[PDB]
């Protein structure tokens, strides 16, 4: 499971001095991030794309606002 | 006052590379050789 | 149309002139020579009764 970093931290530190410093159970709100492995046949979700494959290192080169890439016939 | 673009206004719909890929879109553009207002 | 690193060199309305909207429905940008049926027309009603 990946997901970016946690950065707009919400200020419950303005009135009382991530619900986890207290149905109330499913509250949450960050989002869990797990580490990649390569070379093996896992399930993967990056950013909520799903699917299950071998991960490897690429060669291909982005753009900087661009999160995927797909093909002729439109599979990621 | 008036002119017109002969090519303008073509943004990215979405974020996915292609490589050498024709790919049509169905999204809110500007037309070719389509008439703008001047100002000043 | 994408070159070989994601940027838009090319594009082509497809609503301009039927030479656009023959290049629309072949998914190309060179056209061989010959015939090709592009799509339909129908007169349009001019008020209602
Ligand atoms: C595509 O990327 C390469 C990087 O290897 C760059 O040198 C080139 O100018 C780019 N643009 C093209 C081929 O239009």
């Amino acid at each position: 499971v990946r997901f970016p970093n946690i950065t707009n931290l919400c200020p419950f530190g303005e009135v009382f001095n991530d619900y986890s410093v207290l149905s109330p159970t499913k509250l949450n709100g960050p989002k869990k991030s797990t580490n990649l492995v390569k070379n093996k046949c896992v399930n993967f979700n990056f950013n909520g794309l799903t699917g299950t494959g071998v991960l490897t290192e690429s060669n291909k080169k982005f753009l900087p606002f661009q999160q995927f890439g797909r093909d002729i016939a439109d599979t990621t | 006052a008036y002119t017109n673009s002969f090519t303008r206004g073509v943004y990215y719909p979405d974020k996915v590379f292609r490589s050498s890929v024709l790919h049509s879109t169905q999204d809110l553009f500007l037309p070719f050789f389509s008439n703008v207002t001047w100002f000043h | 149309k994408y070159n070989e690193n994601g940027t838009i060199t090319d594009a082509v309305d497809c609503a301009l002139d039927p030479l656009s909207e023959t290049k629309c429905t072949l998914k190309s940008f060179t056209v061989e020579k010959g015939i090709y049926q592009t799509s339909n027309f129908r007169v349009q009603p001019t008020e209602s009764i």
